[PDB]
RNA sequence: AAGGGCACCACCAGGAGUGGAGCCUGCGGCUUAAUUUGACCAACACGGGAAACCUCACCCGGCCCGGACACGGACAGGAUUGACAGAUUGAUAGCUCUUUCUCGAUUCCGUGGGUGGUGGUGCAUGGCCGUUCUUAGUUGGUGGAGCGAUUUGUCUGGUUAAUUCCGAUAACGAACGAGACUCUGGCAUGCUAACUAGUUACGCGACCCCCGAGCGGUCGGCGUCCCCCAACUUCUUAGAGGGACAAGUGGCGUUCAGCCACCCGAGAUUGAGCAAUAACAGGUCUGUGAUGCCCUUAGAUGUCCGGGGCUGCACGCGCGCUACACUGACUGGCUCAGCGUGUGCCUACCCUACGCCGGCAGGCGCGGGUAACCCGUUGAACCCCAUUCGUGAUGGGGAUCGGGGAUUGCAAUUAUUCCCCAUGAACGAGGAAUUCCCAGUAAGUGCGGGUCAUAAGCUUGCGUUGAUUAAGUCCCUGCCCUUUGUACACACCGCC
């Protein structure tokens, strides 16, 4: 109805949300090996999967980082309470993730390697 | 200045009202489909949004 | 109970949308529901043509970006109540569903 | 920054209540979406956290147009004594159910 | 540069001594030597100005000229 | 210099033009306080750059700190914050100023140190993009020839749009590019379906009929998923599939690679997207919380507010619009589209049916649409059919200019746009030159999208009407391969 946004604007909005979420995670989990983000959004609650090489890092001590990131994305995008979760998964074959290798090369060059 | 002229100028419309949602720029904006994004920024995030290139 | 529900599906890639259209209707046949065929609404093409350059200097090249939106409608209309009979949507990421009765 | 004390405490307890802070980079925005009732301007929120970052009690990440401050352990005890708390109350991020 | 206007003087507050603007008599009966701000939010605690023709509340901004 | 091949960013044969006129717009110049600035095939309706404010970077002024943090002073006997009146100011900026109130540790001063910057540097850079080049080109490994740079592979020849293939072969085996690929167009009375698409049928009507038709003709009038209260998918939509392969015939060819013609076929070459090695001191620091260095940082090169400018005109150029008329203009009648948009995180601003008022632009109420449901059977233009004009700068052309009326906005003057009445200027097919183009193409013609409170002479797409010429060449301008010459290597815009 009137409250609902049109499908044309709607599907553009979801692409905007994914692009904005990817950029935020790219800047934050860069040194942690962030590979990509998968968003399985459902009408009831959405869910966000973070693809990173070093999962025990994206999840801090007792999962403080993930709880923070879950709260941080909750406030920015106005998600309703308890309707969004963040999962962290290890990406298989990290040598075939161009993002992971490019981030690894960035870290090596910043270290001082030739 | 004092609370009655710092932002006093009306900005309900025009280029000043609208800025890129990514880089806060006011030039070459794309307000179609509710993007509100920069001409250059859209080319950067076109793949992530879903705008692929067919022809 | 007596119910009639209009299920509308919308996505970007046809392969997933055609897949999800299958298991709802195929699940309903096993559930011996009546199923009007999946009506294919005309595909919406969102076309944004942006100049390729970020400088304004060049040979006036323009970049054509297309976004295809595909909509499909499935009308599950069994004699008995349907919401309890169809308690699942069994979707995949990328497709949006909107359960809707005849009142809307 | 010349923000009133009531606004400054309002930012701090909100930052403590959940150990994260999100604010859009807009100094002319009349009110922060959270704490709109306190009538704290968005400018006060941005500048208050900038002071915390320089002192090291918070770490800042900026996306397109939103700050994403995360309260650190060095900020746990500082907000604890500013609001006069013994080491028992934690931000939501620090503990859930444990 | 070489701007024609001389650099504008910015205000330095006078630095006033402690208020002490109410006195007593014969070992102490209170007598406010200024004016009370009558508004609800000014209240009793604050006092009004004593200009040469009006009285002014620092918070409530009320002004009372005797013409 | 020779031998071969190729290209409407080359020509030929033509078409439409541009250059000539008025106007729009972008450059240069001139002018200015400023008329911000980049760019000079591959700049000049380009920076998505249609700027009243904002944008804004320029000019004339006026506020603010949005100068973190540390250290030292200063301070609850007040560090500091706001403010009424008068003056003052462009200003209802307590910016100053008299005046005292008020605030309460949030600041204030100094020293270090931030931070910001549409400030410089694209000749410090990333990324992107343009171009060399959309031509067919490019590179290892092992082997061979060389003292060596290098060379062979990567070729005499035939063929191809293509170092594409066929073949010889000190080369063999490969890699990228091309091709394959992706999207789109053309055909499927074959499949799946559709009360958000329809068609046929039936039943109601409404009319014309009437001779009498009667299963008559017309209806975008109404029903039959208002589920029992039609079918079907031809037309519409969109999925899975099929279809075209030089497949068949004849000829040419080393009878190989392939080429030409024809039958059957919707189609025997539909358009795009992607697009190699190497490079350019090509463009962008004015897209970015991309960035190095430098500069500025409280009388700011930060930021905000007011006004002006970006439009300014002896002149030169570029992209276009309108025309010069009768193959026309005007007035009326008739009758046909397709892309595609439509109410907003911030964010204020949507597309509009119908009724009424008005001559028009418009105004006022009532609805519909977050959309195959409403605008909308998108009743578009050209065109078509009738009328007037009649070869004159004329009813061509509508520039310039006066008066008046609306809409947007906080604000319309240097006219935002629109409407009405008046003036009716050059212009009678445009010198030398020069652009684009091979079939639903050029061109005529309108309609959407972007920009957009207001708006298109721009651009990006769409449909409509629909040709002339050509199936060739290297003549001009260039490209590719081989041979050759060279005093050239910043590479003929070279050297001397
Ligand atoms: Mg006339
Ligand atoms: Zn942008």
């Amino acid at each position: 109805m009137a409250v609902q946004i049109s499908k044309k604007r709607k599907f553009v909005a979801d692409g905007i949300f994914k692009a904005e979420l990817n950029e935020f995670l790219t800047r934050e989990l860069a040194e942690d090996g962030y590979s990509g983000v998968e968003v399985r959004v459902t009408p009831t609650r959405t869910e966000i999967i973070i693809l990173a090489t070093r999962t025990q890092n994206v999840l801090g001590e007792k999962g403080r980082r993930i709880r923070e990131l879950t709260a941080v994305v909750q406030k920015r995008f106005g998600f309703p309470e308890g309707s969004v979760e963040l999962y962290a998964e290890k990406v298989a074959t990290r040598g075939l993730c161009a993002i992971a290798q490019a981030e690894s090369l960035r870290y090596k060059l910043l270290g001082g390697l030739a | 200045g004092h609370q009655q002229l710092y932002w006093s100028h009306p900005r309900k419309f025009g280029q000043g009202s609208r800025s890129c949602r990514v880089c806060s720029n006011r030039h070459g904006l794309i307000r179609k489909y509710g993007l509100n994004m920069c001409r250059q920024c859209f080319r950067q995030y076109a793949k992530d949004i879903g705008f692929i290139k067919l022809d | 109970a007596i119910h009639r529900i209009r299920i509308t599906l919308t996505s970007r890639n046809v392969k997933s949308l055609e897949k999800v259209c299958a298991d709802l209707i195929r699940g309903a046949k096993e559930k011996n529901l009546k199923v009007k065929g999946p009506v294919r609404m005309p595909t919406k093409t969102l076309r944004i043509t942006t100049r390729k350059t970020p400088c304004g200097e060049g040979s006036k090249t323009w970049d054509r970006f297309q976004m295809r939106i595909h909509k499909r409608l499935i009308d599950l209309h069994s004699p008995s109540e349907i919401v309890k009979q169809i308690t699942s949507i069994s979707i995949e990421p990328g497709v949006e569903v909107e359960v809707t009765i005849a009142d809307a | 920054m010349l923000m009133p004390k009531k606004n400054r405490i309002a930012i701090y307890e909100l930052l403590f209540k959940e150990g994260v802070m999100v604010a859009k980079k807009d100094v002319h925005m009349p009110k922060h979406p959270e704490l709109a009732d306190k009538n704290v301007p968005n400018l006060h929120v941005m500048k208050a956290m900038q002071s915390l970052k320089s002192r090291g009690y918070v770490k800042e990440q900026f996306a397109w147009r939103h700050f994403y401050w995360y309260l650190t352990n060095e900020g746990i005890q500082y907000l604890r004594d500013y609001l006069h708390l013994p080491p028992e109350i934690v931000p939501a991020t620090l503990r859930r159910s444990r | 540069y070489t701007t024609p206007k001389k650099n504008k003087h910015k205000r330095k507050k006078v630095k006033l001594a402690v208020l002490k603007y109410y006195k007593v008599d014969e070992n102490g009966k209170i007598s406010r030597l200024r004016r009370e701000c009558p508004s609800d939010e000014c209240g009793a605690g604050v006092f009004m100005a004593s200009h040469f023709d009006r009285h002014y509340c620092g918070k409530c901004c009320l002004t009372y000229c005797f013409n």
